[PDB]
């Protein structure tokens, strides 16, 4: 049985903030062909390397995905303490992770683009004494509490989001904020792995 | 509401000298969340003092603040001419915020009795039907006078107004003026106007009269 | 670098309603909460309630609760405050004034309406039933002499009161105004001078009340 990356190459790779997250158990990977299909501009990993990533037997392996503008670069990083680490997309510290920036080639048909690249630039409550502002920051290996309320491409640079919990969901008030970029000519990704050593099924072919 | 209450109500003192200001809250103040501010004649509040003890930007060594829970201080080490002023305290550690009465920081200077001046109402106001009676204190200290109406030996209640001026930036004195408003007809029936001043620089009541008609 | 400039000075009747704002310049709103302040004549300090800018959501004192809106308009980074009806002990300056700006929490939460580093100018707000009015001056008329104009009568405040076009100012003191029963304001202006001086030199009060455009120049001799 072949771990199956195939749901990535087909449709528009939703923004980060709604990162598409695969998971593997008990199969068998090739990513230096899943790498092949895409021209790589940055691949950096935290407690492993490129070279071992794709050569070691894991218990898991979690791959997410998003479109994510090369431009943004300094904000997609382990180091990273800017908004897309603080509200949208956070890696766990404890596990070997990569990081990877890419784009689609005119090779690559399947991939969709979206109209522009779009972030949460500010999650935060307003607890029920109308005074107390809790920022919302993401935890790794999760989306933030905004997501619901925030659209799955945000319209124009700036736009507002704004709900009233009920007293149920602990009242007061979640507001998010959005930050576009204009697209670019050809599509540009981010992508996440995550491992964990266990037994250990996920083994390169 | 969080109460409070600052004492003294005012410090008589000369530049140079260590004045010490305290505010009293009615309940513990969360997180120390005690402000301190400034206040001239016709200006905004200038913050000094946040967190109970965090200088704020700009803001001379000589301030310094302290305190919790319910006791709050304010000291300035050494006053210059220009921290004559008024003084608040504000906690934010509850809602609503609240603000304490203020304390005045004054110049403290020798006492100076009043000299004593009365004015009659104008012939032009008098006949356009109304008696504006002005008894004027001029340049005295401290603040604290009494100025009493007769009229023939009758004490006035309920028909007179004072107004006083800040301290002088260069005598460090108070002036002070007290208006007593009849009509025309009650006026009339009278002829002895005067105004009888206590002040701690007067021995006794200094008494500045006229005698309507004369 | 940072300033709050409110709106001008305003007169109301009982009953009706006023709106003033505050507009923030030299820096960004940086989501520092926009409080609301006033100050009666004479007296102290009142917290009336403020608004978060990132939320939108604003907070009032109990005892304004129903009376007082506070909003907020990012794109001219402007501040409002319409307190409605409005009564006598209404009449005071309204300040509006920021937050001091601290580190964001992302501490693990922030504390909004704090300690208030930025203050506007205040904006005067009069709420009475008297219509405007200029005053009538008065002669108060004179070792020392003392001499000065009684100007009594007007509506609102503020008059202004000069001696000799300015040149007069060493003894001068104008009083503050006060509010009579009448509800119209008066005030006095008084000036020390040397008694042998009542025969040759001219004192005149020179008395400015703008929202009625009344400017009187008032001699003031010996009766
Ligand atoms: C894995 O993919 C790489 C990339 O083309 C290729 O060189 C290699 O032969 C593949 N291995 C297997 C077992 O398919
Ligand atoms: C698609 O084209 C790219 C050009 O960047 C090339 O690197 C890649 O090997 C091609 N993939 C195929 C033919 O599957």
């Amino acid at each position: 049985v072949e771990c199956d990356f195939s749901p990535l190459l087909s449709g528009t790779p939703p923004q980060v903030y709604n990162f598409k997250r695969l998971v593997f158990t008990n199969c068998n990977y090739n990513l230096t062909k899943l790498l092949s299909l895409f021209s790589v501009n940055d691949f950096t990993c935290s407690q492993i390397s490129p070279a071992a990533i794709a050569s070691n037997c894991y218990s898991s392996l979690i791959l997410d995905y998003f479109s994510y503008p090369l431009s943004m670069k300094s904000d997609l990083s382990v180091s990273s303490a800017g908004p897309i680490s603080q509200f949208n997309y956070k890696q766990s510290f404890s596990n070997p992770t990569c990081l990877i920036l890419a784009t689609v080639p005119h090779n690559l048909t399947t991939i969709t683009k979206p109209l522009k690249y779009s972030y949460i630039n500010k999650c935060s409550r307003l607890l029920s004494d109308d005074r107390t502002e809790v920022p919302q920051l993401v935890n790794a290996n999760q989306y933030s509490p905004c997501v619901s309320i925030v659209p799955s491409t945000v319209w124009e640079d700036g736009d507002y989001y704004r709900k009233q919990l009920s007293p149920l969901e602990g009242g007061g008030w979640l507001v998010a904020s959005g930050s576009t970029v204009a697209m670019t000519e050809q599509l540009q990704m981010g992508f996440g792995i995550t491992v964990q050593y266990g037994t250990n099924s996920v083994c390169p072919k | 509401e969080i109460v409070l209450t600052q004492s003294p109500a005012t410090l008589s003192l000369s530049p140079g000298e260590r004045a010490t200001l305290s505010c009293g809250a009615s309940q513990s103040v969360s997180s120390s969340y005690l402000a301190w501010y400034q206040q001239k004649p016709g200006l905004a509040p200038r913050l000094l003092i946040y967190d109970a003890s965090s200088r704020a930007t700009g803001i001379p060594d000589r301030f310094s603040g302290s305190g919790s829970g319910t006791d709050f201080t304010l000291t300035i080490s050494r006053l210059e001419p220009e921290d004559f002023a008024v003084y608040y305290c504000q906690q934010y550690g509850s809602s609503p915020l609240t603000f304490g009465g203020g304390t005045k920081v004054e110049i403290k200077r020798t006492v100076a009795a009043p000299s004593v001046f009365i004015f009659p109402p104008s012939d032009e106001q008098l006949k356009s039907g109304t008696a504006s009676v002005v008894c004027l204190l001029n340049n005295f200290y401290p603040r604290e006078a009494k100025v009493q109406w007769k009229v023939d030996n009758a004490l006035q209640s309920g028909n007179s107004q004072e107004s006083v001026t800040e301290q002088d930036s260069k005598d460090s004195t108070y002036s002070l003026s007290s208006t007593l408003t009849l009509s025309k007809a009650d006026y009339e029936k009278h002829k002895v106007y005067a105004c009888e001043v206590t002040h701690q620089g007067l021995s006794s009541p200094v008494t500045k009269s006229f005698n309507r008609g004369e | 670098q940072v300033q709050l400039v409110q709106s001008g000075a305003e007169v109301k009747r009982p009953g009706s309603s006023v709106k003033v704002s505050c507009k923030t310049s030299g820096g960004t709103f940086n989501n520092n909460a926009i409080n609301w302040v006033r100050q009666a004549p004479g007296q102290g300090l009142e917290w009336m309630g403020g608004i978060i800018p990132f939320f939108g959501i604003a907070k009032y004192a109990q005892k304004f609760q129903g009376r007082v809106t506070i909003t907020a308009d990012e794109s001219t980074s402007t501040a409002y405050m319409e307190l409605s009806s409005l009564r006598s002990e209404d009449t005071a300056v309204y300040y509006c004034a920021r937050d001091l700006p601290r580190e964001s929490s992302y501490g693990s939460y922030y504390t909004h309406y704090y300690a208030m580093d930025v203050w506007g100018q205040g904006t005067t707000v009069t709420v009475s039933s008297a219509s405007t009015k200029g005053p009538s001056v008065f002669p108060l008329a004179p070792g020392t002499a003392a001499l000065g104009c009684l100007v009594k009568d007007y509506f609102p405040e503020p008059v202004t009161v000069s001696w000799n076009s300015g040149a007069l100012t060493s003894g001068v003191h104008t009083f503050p105004a006060v509010l009579q029963s009448s509800g119209l304001y008066s005030l006095s202006s008084v000036v020390t001078v040397p008694s042998s001086s009542l025969g040759t030199q001219t004192y005149i009060c020179n008395v400015n009340h703008k929202p009625s455009n009344t400017k009187v120049d008032k001699k003031v001799e010996p009766k």
